RNA sequence: GACCUGGCGGUGCUUCAUAUCCCUCUAGAGGAGCCUGUUCUGUAAUCGAUAAACCCCGAUCAACCUCACCACCUCUUGCUCAGCCUAUAUACCGCCAUCUUCAGCAAACCCUGAUGAAGGCUACAAAGUAAGCGCAAGUACCCACGUAAAGACGUUAGGUCAAGGUGUAGCCCAUGAGGUGGCAAGAAAUGGGCUACAUUUUCUACCCCAGAAACGAUAGCCCUUAUGAAUAAGGGUCGAAGGUGGAUUUAGC
């Protein structure tokens, strides 16, 4: 049932661990904490791969970056 | 009187690693009905056994779904109509299956399938432990 | 009185086919089914795109073979390998027979990007199994 | 106009090789079939179908073909590719002992075009703790960090792997994940020698 | 839709209307009848808008011992083949719906004066 | 070429909420969070209100493919109850059997 | 999609090989209609 | 006619066919193999065996047709041919002929089974005239050849066994003898081991029945079957249990003790017990709940 | 590949060939809805992608030079080619590669006559690169596509300025010219091309005929080639076995050639040469000169595939079951009722004589029945020669029912086709022994069969020969009514009948016999 | 005027009534509240069935599509080689209620009635013979009983052009199509179901050996949570009507 759809050579743990898809906040604060659960979510789900991943991590980078105005 | 005189032979090549071990071959088939099913689980035991391995059998019991439909179109509330999906279990064991008999063996059988059939393969190995542990 | 696949009984001038003649409830009791797929079955999925595929390649052979045909298909779908099996009539050249065949299953084939096949039993004239 | 030649029947001889004639799987084809098989509702006065109208043998499944002829010849044939099982491994218990770490994936095979279902990506494992551990600290450690996983009365810990599409990915992430179990449960903290 | 589309025998039936309401207790109607037809039969499978030429069942499929190709029909031979088959429906709608002359007897509208002609054959064989 | 009009509006509202899928999903959960700011949950529920109509999958219907009738159908087999009848009676279908049980 | 099949089976009438009885019976219909007003 | 002569030659080449298919001498070969190789190599769900695939001889497929019963020309042969029901007009003649051959010298057979015995049908009256004439002719005495006419349609009684079954005692370790049962329920199955050298206590499913039933009405039930033989005190019993209804798993406990019971018993006693009516399985079952109704048996309220 | 119901079954060689041919028809009229529409068949629902499957693009993008010219190669014609020859040199002027120039000259002398003639003399304006690739493909065009003097000049020039570049230059040359052959060949082997064998192939095809004086010195060559070991023996081997062909067989050189191929036949093979269809074909074609048994058993892995065409195939049995039947003949039909179905008029004749030959009468009826349930109506040469040959026999008594019954048949046959009008002179030819077999059970038949003959005559003595038997086998008047008849029609079975009215038939009444002495 | 057939008889005699007629047995509806339909009131605000044989009916779903109503605003070959939930179920196909908790319906022959409509039965037998359908039998569940299933010819021009299609008649700048909104409340009557009106009750742990009380909100107000972009379950308060049923009526072996 997976002779074909290979996700390109892809790692289980380039998957699961996006502890270094994560360094450009720190360890304590509520976007931490949301991108915190949104990694375990994504390591979670088998269905996306490691492009859908990163393409929704790097959205939510845009977005509060974008909404930089606040930091409260 | 026309028979071949050198029949063609495949390449095989013995690789160097070592084939993997399986211990279980269990395959489940779901079927409708119990004499295809009778049918295809003796074409496996004859097979296993030409083939020269352990076998065992048991039939797990029928499976059925229904639900209630109204028999006509309009306005009709007491009088409706039923159905049922019927799915018969079979199963088949293998134990001590070395890992090119089990690929000759499921290239046999998945190529003999009938039609009107589902097949579930669980396979077990076992597997020496690692080496950073 | 329920009127659901099932012929009037008439004076006894109309021929009428083994499984048109019998009823719905003797589907399983008394008649087999026209397809044989999995989807029914429990764990599988797709049924109703199986439904409406195998709706319309009925429908499109029915009417790319029309007029020689005298029954219902039948339609074994074995994993992959689809095969299709029907019965018609002698009337028309064998030409036209295979052209149509070729052509019927290239088209299944470029379609459903599935391996097809199809075959076709022929009959002078079309069993009766009752006047009814 | 044209006119079909007679069927296969009185042609086909007694002596004839049925596995030849009927290699792969095939419709019933009544013509060259020269069984008088029937298979129908008879009527009152009356009997089933001839066999070459009786769409019903071509509805059901067929197998006309894999006669036990063919299944052994086919059988004897591949005899030559199928290998032998080490004899050494005669005994559940000398299975385990020789080969710990189960591990079983498994997947289902249907009818139509496309063949993916995600139910491909889930496999368990099982290893029994008391041979591999070797240690009491770190056994009292793992069951106490493991919640469920285990079972005492057949001694046996499993764990499943669904976390990923790919069933090498599943595999060697549960690999990865047992081999950091066990480092981890090597070691302790000050809060963990506190009870 | 195309998957709304059926065969033909229901469509014919439910256009004629021979039963339901009307037939039963011999009130009928006011002499309106749908005559029966059948289209299938009459264009043969091969014809369409665009007039390719089939070798296999529109063209004979060898000619002075070669392989035909496939050829298009020309926009004027294609409306010669519309205007012909025009004529040919017209032509055997015709021969369908005609006069019918049983000779007059007695008067019109009465079986009086009229013969079925000599019996029948008996089963033994007995011409009368 | 749909059955009718409705059917129309169903395929379109489908192709809106299909390709509107992840957004909706990642700002409804950026709304429905509890720790991060009320003022970020509100300006999130301002921007859902601005996102256009037919975008969201509620507005969809799970209504039969051949006669387009949205009561009576199964999420399985997706048709319509009368059709189901039909196919079944007509054997079209595999292996179902009536419950004379 | 509807519109993949019908406009197929559409384009294949115009080829001339799959008689539709349904549309045979709709445009027979409108013939007789647009003949009577 | 030739047809049926056809039909068996051709029956006869296709069971040689067969007999090569299946790999087996055709010199001997049986309905058994013929019924076995069909059902292997075209199998069917179908119910009915006369819906089912069937590869049977022609003699028995086509049911017996009356052949011409006149030459070519002329009169016919029998001389009832003129009217109906020829052939039992002429049975009913010549058994009157030994009727009154008998006075002056001084099970039965179904309806459908003597029409296709024959080649005509018949009437319940005129079938009851002939039995009526059957008991007539027996009630005197009968000769050889007489009782040979009678029993040619007479039929085996086939008479039932109107018995329990017995089942064989056991033996294990430590000189231990015993006997299993199983008994059945509604929706509660068990099985109980009885030891008849043991006596007292009673487990169930490893637990006593004082704190197994709270109440009494089943320990009743378990007593019954040791009342009624009135050996109480002298048997030991364990059992396992598996069953959702408290009175389902303590009827299907006292079918099983009695069933492992009458083992030991003298067949005297299992005739008691069965005349006491503790030894069938009980046939009662939740009947199905319908679609219209509001349950198993009630109807929605009639508005009018 | 053909279907299995026998009305659909394919008959006969011709019918078979046209029905594969509408398959393949169809399959091209597939490949045309494909290619025009697209847009339908652009779902890949199929979860593995397939390019086979997939519909076919040869739709020429933006005007782009250099992608139109990175195109050309992927569009597999000559329009695009000169469009972009015309703007690359009138508003451009400038190459985009000289690989790109190279491509357009091999597609342009690939696809070649007037048209032939302006393609190539367009191609001089191209830019003044052109290296040997370029000289060398506009000679294997001049030479596959028009006249040798141009490939010969080219050549020159070449000169002045590859293995199968100089194969078609060797081919211009040749297509006597001893000096011209022996220089050839002295050259090229000098020069270090070290040719594939192509060269000598295309020679040998040249040298398709010749004397001995080339045909010996091809097996000198041949040996040459097997001492620098290249050649499979696979082509050259074929050609000179075919120049061999001549007045008187070569026992010799044949028991040779015998024992190379059986070697060749030990040893598996592996395709080479592209004329390896001809091989089969022209190969039996020798056998069938050659007429040997165990030669036939010789000649017949997968090296099957090497007959091809139908034609080759029909070509190849045919003169396979001739020398069979032409060798007991038992094992002969076995392996014919064995191959038959599979299997596809001058075989059935050879069948016949050799049927003849054997005296197995009981064999032929089968054969007939055979071969007009495959194809064998309207048409009486068979019909003919089968009757001649069955009743030259009348020793077989209970065969006679059976001499009855095909006859029958071959009258229900042969009184099908009125408007063809072939079967008027099929009785007067072939009517004689069938009546003879109609008399010998069944009698009235054969009567009034004659009856019609001579109603229609061409008397023989043979049928003298029936009408005395028939007469002889009673009944005075209906044995009169017709032999006096037919005495005064013509004069033998008049002469005859001096002799029949001996017994008891001038008895009767003298009106008859006045007649017939009036005729006498 | 006399006859043939059927219906009807508050039409006679006999045999019956299986939970159906009753006498009988039980539990319910017609009592109060709530949920959900019907009638009716008003609204710009669908539609159809609307005795038996509808009233938790199309709906095994209407907060937005479902939407078919309506106000407003736009498109004119309009996804459709157009479209229309526009009318006609009194054109229909397709699908079902009904007697049916029936057992008869019947091609094709013969006969009687003076060759009329019509009828055709006497078994110790007098003109009826019967294809075939249905019933039945067998098949499903645990059996052979039982339950399901099945249940023809036909009545109610029975219901459904709104599952879908279709004949006829119309709109075809619309009576078609597209996007915002509300519409879907109750002075009231009626129907089906749920709750309890008690101590066989209520609470507590267990599902049955106990201890307390001498009950009842699935309505209302406030709040939380479930999904959604925008009714449901739970918590606090409120702690009544209600005291076991109006003729009459429903279901059950
Ligand atoms: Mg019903
Ligand atoms: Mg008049
Ligand atoms: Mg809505
Ligand atoms: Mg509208
Ligand atoms: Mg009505
Ligand atoms: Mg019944
Ligand atoms: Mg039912
Ligand atoms: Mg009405
Ligand atoms: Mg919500």
């Amino acid at each position: 049932n997976e002779a074909g759809f290979d996700d390109d050579g892809s790692e289980f743990h380039e998957h699961i661990f996006l502890e270094k898809h994560l360094e450009s906040f720190p360890k304590q604060g509520p976007i931490r904490h949301f991108m915190e659960l949104v990694t375990c979510g994504l390591s979670k789900n088998p269905y996306l791969s490691v492009k859908q991943k990163v393409e929704h991590i790097e959205w939510f980078r845009n977005y509060f970056n974008e909404k930089k105005d606040i930091l409260k | 009187v026309d028979v071949p005189k050198d029949l063609t032979k495949p390449v095989v090549t013995i690789s160097d690693e070592p084939d993997i071990l399986y211990k279980r071959l269990s395959v489940l088939v779901k079927g409708h009905d119990k004499a295809v099913l009778d049918s295809y689980e003796y074409f496996a035991v004859l097979a296993a056994k030409e083939l020269g391995i352990s076998i065992k059998v048991h039939e797990p019991p029928r499976k059925i779904e229904r639900f209630t439909l109204l028999q006509s179109v309009h306005i009709y509330k007491k009088h409706r109509v039923q159905y049922e999906m019927r799915t018969l279990y079979r199963c088949l064991e293998l134990e001590h299956l070395t890992g090119s008999t089990a690929d000759v063996y499921l290239e046999y059988i998945q190529r003999n399938l009938p039609e009107g059939v589902a097949m579930e393969v669980t396979k077990t190995q076992l597997e020496q432990l690692p080496e950073h542990i | 009185k329920n009127r659901a696949a099932r012929v009037r009984v008439s004076k006894g001038d109309k021929p009428v086919t083994y499984e048109e003649a019998h009823a719905p409830h003797y589907i399983a009791h008394r008649k087999g089914w026209l397809s044989l797929h999995t989807g029914n079955l429990d764990g599988e999925d797709h049924a109703a795109e199986r439904t409406v595929e195998d709706v319309f390649l009925r429908k499109f052979m029915w009417g790319t073979f029309p007029g020689c045909l005298a029954d219902q298909l039948v339609l074994k779908r074995r994993g992959n390998q689809l095969e299709i099996c029907a019965v018609v009539l002698r009337q028309l050249s064998p030409h036209k027979y295979y052209f149509l065949v070729g052509y019927s299953e290239t088209l299944l084939s470029y379609f459903y990007k599935c391996p097809v096949r199809l075959h076709l039993q022929t009959v002078p004239s079309k069993v009766v199994y009752k006047y009814l | 106009r044209r006119k079909a030649l007679p069927p296969r029947t009185e042609k086909m001889a007694v002596d004839q090789d049925w596995p030849s004639v009927y290699p792969v799987a095939a419709p019933f084809k009544p013509s060259a079939v020269p069984l008088p098989v029937r298979m129908g509702y008879p009527v009152k006065k009356g009997v089933p179908m001839a066999k070459e109208g009786n769409l019903e043998l071509l509805k059901i499944p067929n197998f006309l073909h894999l006669t036990p002829v063919a299944i052994k010849k086919h059988c004897e044939a591949l005899k030559d590719f199928c290998t032998e099982w080490p004899a050494a491994l005669d005994s559940d218990e000398k299975c385990e002992k020789h080969f710990p770490i189960e591990i079983d994936s498994t997947d289902y095979v249907s009818s139509g075009p496309s063949v993916r279902n995600p139910r491909a990506r889930v496999v368990v494992l099982r290893v029994k703790l008391s041979s591999l551990n070797l240690d009491d600290h770190a056994k009292k450690k793992l069951i106490k960090l493991v919640g469920e996983r285990y079972c005492k009365t057949t001694d046996v810990l499993t764990i499943k792997t669904d976390r990923c599409p790919l069933r090498r990915q599943n595999y060697d992430y549960a690999v990865y994940l047992l081999t950091v179990l066990y480092h981890e449960s090597w070691n302790t903290e000050e809060w963990e020698k506190s009870k | 839709s195309f998957f709304t589309k059926l065969t033909a025998d229901e469509l014919w039936k439910g256009a004629l209307a021979e039963t339901g309401a009307g037939a039963k207790k011999g009130r009928g109607k006011r002499t309106k009848k749908k005559k029966r037809k059948d289209l299938n039969r009459g264009q043969i499978i091969g014809e369409g808008r665009y007039g390719f030429l089939w070798p296999g069942l529109n063209v004979p499929l060898m000619k002075n011992g070669a392989v035909q190709t496939i050829a298009q029909r020309s926009k004027e031979e294609q409306e010669k083949v519309e205007a012909d088959m025009i004529q040919q429906r017209e032509e055997w709608d015709r021969k369908k719906k005609m006069k019918v002359k049983r000779e007059r007897g007695w008067s019109g509208n009465s079986w009086g004066g009229i013969s079925l002609g000599p019996p029948d054959p008996g089963p033994c064989g007995e011409t009368y | 070429h749909y059955v009718d009009w409705r059917m129309w509006r169903d395929v379109k509202r489908r192709k809106m909420a299909y390709e509107y899928a992840d957004e909706r999903l990642r700002i409804n959960s950026l709304r429905k969070n509890t720790i991060l700011p009320k003022i970020l949950q509100d300006v999130a529920d301002e921007e859902i209100a601005a996102l256009p109509r037919d975008s969201c999958p509620v507005r969809i219907r799970n209504r039969c493919v051949m006669t387009s009738r949205p009561r009576g159908v199964k999420r399985r087999w997706r048709l319509s109850r009368i059709v189901f009848r039909h196919l079944a009676d007509h054997g079209q279908l595999s292996g179902i059997q009536r419950a004379t049980w | 999609n509807h519109h993949t099949y019908a406009e197929l089976m559409q384009t294949l009438r115009f080829l001339g090989l799959y008689r539709d009885e349904h549309q045979d019976f709709m445009d027979e219909q409108k013939r007789l209609k647009k003949l009577r007003g | 006619e030739d047809f049926i002569k056809k039909q068996i030659e051709e029956f006869n080449i296709g069971k040689r066919h067969l007999a090569n298919m299946m790999g087996e001498d055709p010199e001997t070969f049986t309905q058994e193999d013929i019924d076995r190789a069909i059902a292997y190599l075209f199998p069917s769900g179908l119910f009915e065996k006369r819906a089912r695939p069937v590869m049977k001889h022609p003699e028995q497929i086509f049911p017996r047709q009356r052949a011409i019963q006149w030459g070519e020309d002329g009169r016919p042969f029998h001389y009832l041919f003129y009217t109906g029901k020829q052939s039992y007009y002429s049975l009913m003649h010549d058994v009157y002929g030994m009727l009154l051959n008998l006075e002056k010298h001084q099970r039965w057979l179904i309806k459908e089974e003597l029409e296709e015995m024959l080649v005509e049908k018949l009437s319940d009256l005129d079938y009851m005239q002939f039995i009526r004439l059957l008991e007539k002719l027996l009630t005197s005495q009968c000769g050889a050849a007489e009782e040979e006419f009678v029993q040619r349609f007479r039929r085996s009684v086939t008479l039932e066994s109107k018995k329990q079954l017995i089942e064989p005692v056991q033996y294990d370790e430590q000189g231990m003898a015993f006997s299993k049962s199983e008994g059945k329920r509604k929706t509660a199955k068990a099985e109980a081991i009885v030891y008849k050298h043991g006596s007292g206590r009673i487990k169930v499913n490893g637990i006593d029945y004082q704190l197994y039933f709270p109440i009494t009405q089943d320990r009743e039930q378990l007593m019954f079957p040791f009342h009624f033989v009135d050996r109480l005190g002298k048997h030991d019993v364990t059992c396992t249990v598996s069953g959702g209804g408290r009175s389902a798993q303590a009827g299907a406990i006292r079918l099983a003790m009695a069933k492992a019971l009458c083992s030991f018993v003298t067949e005297d006693e299992v005739e008691w017990m069965r005349q006491a009516g503790l030894l069938t399985t009980d046939p009662r079952v939740r009947e199905r709940k319908k679609p219209g109704q509001e349950g198993a048996r009630r109807k929605f309220t009639w508005k009018k | 590949v053909f279907q299995d119901d026998p009305y659909l079954m394919p008959a006969s060689s011709l019918e078979s060939r046209s029905f594969l041919l509408a398959k393949k028809s169809g399959e091209n009229v597939a490949k045309f809805i494909i290619n025009s529409y697209p847009k339908y068949f652009q779902k890949d629902i199929a979860e593995p992608h397939i390019p086979c499957l997939m519909p076919e693009y040869f739709e020429p993008q933006i005007k782009d030079i250099s992608e139109a010219a990175l195109k050309e190669r992927i569009e597999l014609r000559k329009v695009k080619a000169s469009v972009d020859m015309f703007d690359q040199l009138l508003q451009a002027g400038t190459t985009v590669s000289l690989e790109t120039t190279n491509s357009l000259l091999d597609l342009l002398c690939y696809y070649g006559t007037w048209r032939a003639k302006n393609n190539a003399e367009r191609i001089f304006s191209l830019m003044p690169e052109k290296n040997e690739h370029s000289y060398c493909t506009m000679i294997r065009g001049m030479v596959k596509h028009r006249a040798y003097e141009q490939a010969l000049n080219l050549y020159t020039e070449l000169l002045n300025n590859d293995v199968y570049t100089f194969n078609a230059l060797i081919e211009a040359t040749v297509c006597e010219k001893w000096s011209k052959i022996l220089e050839l060949l002295r050259h090229m082997v000098a020069q270090k091309v070290k040719p594939n064998l192509q060269t000598f192939n295309t020679i040998l095809k040249c040298l398709r005929r010749f004397h001995v004086f080339a045909r010996s010195p091809a097996l000198q060559v041949l040996r040459e080639m097997k001492a620098i070991g290249i050649e499979p023996s696979l082509a050259t081997y074929h050609h000179i076995i075919r120049l061999f062909d001549p007045g008187d067989p070569l026992k010799r050189s044949s028991f040779i050639i015998y024992d190379i191929m059986n070697e060749l036949m030990g040893k598996r093979f592996s395709p080479k040469d592209p004329d390896d269809d001809k091989f089969f074909q022209s190969a039996m074609s020798i056998c069938s000169s050659l007429r040997d048994l165990e030669l036939a058993y010789q000649v017949h892995g997968d090296n099957w595939k090497f007959i091809g065409p139908d034609q080759h195939r029909n070509f190849y049995y045919s003169k396979f079951f001739d020398l069979i039947c032409l060798m007991q003949i038992d094992v002969t039909l076995k392996w014919y009722e064995d191959l038959i179905p599979s299997a596809y008029s001058q075989t059935m004749i050879h069948l016949l004589q050799a049927l003849d030959v054997a005296n197995r009468l009981e064999v032929i009826p089968k054969i007939w029945k055979d071969s007009k349930e495959y194809g064998h109506t309207f048409r009486s040469d068979l019909r003919e020669e089968i009757l001649m040959l069955m009743a030259r026999d009348k020793h077989p008594p209970e065969l006679q029912v059976a001499f009855a019954d095909c006859a029958a048949d071959i009258k229900s046959a042969y009184e099908s086709q009125p408007i063809r009008q072939t079967a008027q002179d099929w009785p007067a030819t072939s009517l004689n022994c069938i009546a003879i077999l109609f008399l010998r059970g069944r009698t009235q038949e054969a009567w009034k069969m004659l009856g019609l003959f001579r109603k229609h005559k061409i008397p023989r003595s043979e049928l003298l020969n029936e009408l005395m038997d028939s007469a002889k086998v009673n009944s005075p008047s209906q044995a009169i009514e017709v032999v006096e008849l037919a005495s005064a029609f013509s004069l033998p079975i008049c002469e005859g009948l001096t002799q029949r009215v001996m017994s008891d038939f001038a008895i009767n009444q003298e009106q008859k016999e006045a007649l017939s002495n009036l005729t006498a």
